[PDB]
């Protein structure tokens, strides 16, 4: 049964907390026990519940509702449903966003284990403490470290993304604290071990990675999905924009926009060693003849694109006038990346006929005279691939020569992971530092994981965990030995321990997480809805998620936790008589997250403002919470061009439409893309072990499963990370669905429940990454590219049968996840 | 919930679904003798199960795939396992496929729908 919201129910806008797509939702809140009527005008949904609703009329299930308990003790019904008018999702909800209501905090629901107060490890367990105590210990340590060791003694691993656990307010808060106040260069990002970018090459070439609109996917003649599984990882972008194009429903838009131009039925090309659910669905919708799955050899992307690039050049299927006027370095790239289709096929394993077909569909001039409009989408298949920097250098050269950026219906873009929401001071260092190694080598007095869980997501994670757990045990023994000490004496005792190999560990999260195994202190954070939060999606569409409820206990917004830390440090120094030190911690006089939005995002590029790097750019000041709220879930695509009362916030649909790029001379820059084969470190495991250890996303599971681990249905579906294996390989190992296998190489060991998948190639596998029961990262190597970007997708190991788990066989379905 | 007779077990052909409505004419369902026992299955071989055929994601009617013994939804490609009490194999739904509880009378060999586990699409409650 479901309780309808009265027609006057409070309604707020909410962007999905999770993926890059950033689907629009509405949140209905009204007193518990108050019920709307079944007649359409009698409920906030305006739907007729007196009789069966027709198909597609609504997305509403019990999991999309809940009853929260506010700080004043009042209980309220809440309902979180997708917004039919949002152009992003057109009313669609993915299985992840659909659970938002179930994952909102309540003392009896899936989120009852949220952190409601600062927690402290004492007496060999966790106990609640107060913010004053927590800050006394936390600021105390950071203060002693700063006075004795300087900033290099303070380590952080922090989110730099958007959506829940990120956002323009939260990244500015943490960044200002980390970089401007503390000034520590010892910081890594949530998904990468150093302070770097996943897109150094494309950016240096003049092309920021989010250069088009989701509508461009509807206007494309051809769509490439490179190292990407869109139906599972960017669901509604794939469903609301990609598929309608393949189904022929966007032809009228193409016709209206482009005169004197043929529009062949849309086609899609996947560059992925693995046959995924996305491939299968694309074939189910457009037919096999319109889908090209270039099932390349793992890590051979650079060879593929160099071959295509060489070929389009030889065929003349390039935009010469464009290359001539808006690019630099074309002739050099033709020489350095030369590779014949036969050589390409030899290296990639992709038939020459298919290589030719892909190029013909994508770059050969249409009968009407125009080059096809081809959108190149890519994600972690090549970002965490064999040399991040080189693959993008190879791919972008292909895109640039074929003018596939700047033309509607095209673009070479990341598909994204989390939403974006970056506003920060510049990184305070001149060198890239691999943080995990420094910690393993014993550097640092205090480490703070903020909005991330590297125990489940770092590359070569087993080495990190063993090291952190060891350095943490040292501080634990010291703290336990000093039971009864004052907070000040305890800070000294802890500091001494870190001078003897110890490491004080703090986690600022929504839950304890695996990090609770090593942490000494944990601070309660708040997610969207418990706070206001701004972020943009894959087409740079910024929206405001509105607060509609109180955070659990004393939890608070990350940008505010940052201010709380900064003010406690400022006050501690004032009391210590150190005026200059106290002064560097001023600037966090904030009462709500909106104050951070004003201090960072809106001051970017303005007179008298500090150096700020913001995705909002220098016109970010035009954005305000009131204007965003008025813009609804459609918000505005950055960068904002202007604002007026009549039209509101006016933005930018696609970048680079004039052929001007983000470089010194305004031209796109071609780069050399040398094919070196796999890295030695990776090749060594491949020469020593049998299976390629592919890894990644599962449609239903969101990241480290921080919420999912508490959901009954998710627990019953995936009680352990799973590994997709070819049936012949399973027969040889004598395992079937639900059996547990050990996976291992020289970097570590892990385990998973066997998932027989006919589509998996023999000698290859796919394992759910970053899980709570079976950590795939333990078998990933320490190899990273020139900017320290890990080849998370490049590892090999052996697999042996451990045993059977009857419960897994009783509850877990092992039927195919490939539709059709 | 009403006690709507669905059929006599003998008339259910192996893996051949039989349509019926429950708990009212606006709620389409199907009963099927899977052929091999499963938990919760009823009948002489404990293999007769029943579900609402409407996808709880957005209401699209699902089709029964006899080869995989699963229910597929053509709208956003969600697939449910008929042998795992409607567990979602892959998809955008947030709940198992609503399952109809069938009482099997050995004496009469009759199958009567007497309840539903889960909430059928498009209604505030199962009984309107
Ligand atoms: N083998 C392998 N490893 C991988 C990858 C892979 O493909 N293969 N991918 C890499 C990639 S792409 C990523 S994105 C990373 C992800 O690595 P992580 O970032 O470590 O994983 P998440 O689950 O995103 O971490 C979010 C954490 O923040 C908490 N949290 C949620 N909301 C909030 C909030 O509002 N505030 C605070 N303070 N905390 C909050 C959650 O409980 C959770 O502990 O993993 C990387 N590692
Ligand atoms: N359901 C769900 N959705 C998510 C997330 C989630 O946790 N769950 N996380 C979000 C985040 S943070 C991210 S980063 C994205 C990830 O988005 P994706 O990158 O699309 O997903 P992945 O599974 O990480 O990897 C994509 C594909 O890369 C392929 N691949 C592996 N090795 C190679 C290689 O050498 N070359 C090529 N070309 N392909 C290769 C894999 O077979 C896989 O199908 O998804 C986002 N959305
Ligand atoms: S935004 Fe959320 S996980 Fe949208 S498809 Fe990604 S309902
Ligand atoms: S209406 Fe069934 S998968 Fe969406
Ligand atoms: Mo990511
Ligand atoms: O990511």
């Amino acid at each position: 049964r479901i309780t309808l919201p009265p027609a006057n129910a409070q309604r707020t806008n909410m962007t999905c907390h999770f993926c890059i797509v950033g689907c629009g939702y509405h949140v209905y809140k009204w007193p518990e026990l108050e019920e709307g009527g079944r007649a359409p005008e009698q409920n906030a949904l305006g739907l007729d519940f007196r009789k069966q609703l027709p198909p597609l009329a609504s997305t509403l299930t019990p999991a999309m509702t809940n009853v929260v308990t506010e700080h004043d003790g009042a209980r309220y019904d809440i309902m979180v449903v997708p917004d039919k008018a949002c152009v992003v999702n057109s009313g669609l909800s993915s299985t992840r966003g659909g659970k938002m209501a179930s994952y909102m905090y309540t003392p009896t629901g899936d989120g009852k284990e949220r952190l409601s107060a600062p927690r402290l490890y004492a007496a060999d367990e966790w106990v609640d403490t107060t913010w004053d105590h927590a800050m006394a210990l936390y600021a105390g340590l950071i203060k002693k470290t700063l006075d004795s060791d300087g900033p290099q003694g303070v380590f952080f691993s922090c989110f730099d993304h958007g959506g829940a656990g990120g956002g323009f307010e939260n990244t500015w808060g943490t960044g200002k604290l980390m970089f401007s106040a503390i000034q520590t260069p010892m910081v890594r990002i949530h998904n990468r071990p150093a302070y770097n970018s996943e897109c150094h090459a494309t950016r240096e070439m003049g092309i920021g990675e989010l250069n088009n609109a989701y509508e461009d996917a509807q206007l494309a003649d051809v769509i490439w999905s490179i190292g990407n599984n869109p139906y599972e990882s960017q669901t509604n972008y794939f469903l609301n924009h990609w598929l309608p194009n393949l189904q022929g429903a966007t032809t009228s838009k193409k016709k209206e926009r482009f005169p004197n131009e043929n529009f062949p039925q849309a086609r899609i090309i996947f560059v992925d060693p693995r046959e995924t659910p996305s491939v299968a669905i694309a074939r189910h919708v457009a037919g096999n003849d319109r889908v090209l799955h270039l099932a390349i050899e793992p890590g051979t992307d650079t060879a593929l694109f160099n071959g295509l690039f060489t070929y389009v050049v030889e065929q003349g299927w390039i935009d010469k006038p464009f290359i001539e006027a808006h690019t630099k370095g074309f002739d050099d790239a033709v020489k350095t990346n030369r590779l014949s289709l036969d050589e390409c096929s030899n290296i990639t394993g992709v038939p020459v006929d298919m290589l030719k077909r892909a190029a013909e569909w994508s770059y050969k001039p249409k009968a009407s005279g125009q080059a096809p409009r081809t959108m190149h989408a890519y994600e972690k298949g090549i970002i965490w691939g064999n040399d991040n920097y080189v693959i993008q250098s190879a791919l972008l050269d292909l895109v640039i020569a074929t003018h596939n950026v700047g033309r509607r219906g095209t673009g070479c873009v990341r598909m994204g992971g989390h939403q974006e929401g970056y506003t920060r001071p510049p990184y305070p260092g001149d060198k890239k530092i691999y943080i995990d190694q420094e910690l393993i080598k014993g550097k640092g007095r205090i480490m703070t994981w903020w909005g991330c869980n590297n125990f489940q997501t770092s590359n070569n994670a087993q080495a990190l965990r063993e090291a952190i757990l060891q350095r943490s045990a040292i501080v634990k023994q010291a703290m336990q030995k000093a039971r009864g000490a004052t907070t000040e004496e305890m800070v000294d005792v802890i500091y001494e321990a870190t001078q003897n190999g110890g490491l004080f560990v703090t986690s600022i999260n929504l839950y304890p997480t695996k990090l609770a195994e090593a942490a000494h202190l944990m601070l309660p954070a708040a997610h969207p809805g418990e706070m206001n939060l701004t972020s943009m999606n894959g087409e740079r569409r910024i929206r405001l998620s509105e607060k509609f409820m109180d955070p659990p206990g004393t939890a608070m917004a990350d940008c505010l936790i940052a201010a709380r830390i900064a003010n406690a440090l400022r006050d501690m120094y004032q009391k210590d008589g150190k005026a200059e030190m106290a002064a560097q911690f001023e600037g966090f006089d904030w009462k709500t997250e909106e104050d951070a939005f004003n201090d960072g995002f809106r001051r970017a590029g303005q007179p008298g403002a500090p150096a700020i790097d913001s995705q909002g750019g220098s016109t970010g000041h035009l954005v305000t919470y009131d204007r965003l709220r008025k813009s609804g879930n459609n918000g505005v695509q950055l960068p904002v061009v202007s604002w007026d009362e009549s039209k509101g916030l006016v933005g930018t649909e696609m970048l680079y439409t004039e052929g001007k790029f983000d470089t010194d001379d305004g031209k796109a820059h071609f780069k050399p893309a040398p094919w070196n084969g796999l890295p030695a470190t990776v090749q060594q495991q491949k020469d020593k072990y049998r299976f390629w250890l592919n890894n990644g996303r599962n449609n239903e599971v969101w990241q480290t499963a921080y919420h999912d681990q508490y959901n009954s249905l998710m627990q019953e579906r995936y009680p352990m990370a799973y590994i997709e294996m070819n049936p012949d390989d399973c027969k040889q190992l004598d395992v079937t669905g639900g059996d547990i296998v050990e996976v291992y190489n020289d970097f570590g060991s892990t385990f998973a429940m066997v998932y027989p998948v006919a589509e998996i190639k023999r000698g290859q596998t796919f394992m759910l990454f970053g899980y709570v029961n079976g950590i795939q990262g333990d078998v990933t190597t320490d190899w990273t590219d020139r900017d320290i970007i890990p080849y998370y997708k490049g590892t090999w190991g052996d697999i042996r049968k451990v045993g059977s788990m009857s419960e897994f066989k009783r509850t877990v379905s092992f039927k195919s996840r490939r539709f059709g | 919930y009403p006690a709507t007779a669905v059929s006599v077990a003998k008339n259910l052909a192996a893996n051949e679904p039989s349509s019926f409505t429950y708990p009212d004419t606006s709620s389409p369902c199907v009963a099927v003798k899977l052929g091999a026992p499963v938990p919760g299955g009823v009948g002489p071989d404990d293999d007769i199960v029943a579900y609402s055929v409407l996808c709880t994601h957005m209401g699209c009617p699902t089709s029964y795939d006899s080869s995989s013994k699963t229910f597929s939804c053509p709208c956003h490609f969600t697939e449910f396992d008929a042998e795992k009490a409607g567990q979602m194999i892959c998809g955008e739904a947030t709940a198992d496929l609503p399952r109809v509880l069938l009482r099997y009378d050995a004496a009469s060999d009759a199958l009567t729908a007497v309840g539903v586990d889960g909430l059928i699409y498009g209604r505030q409650a199962n009984v309107i």
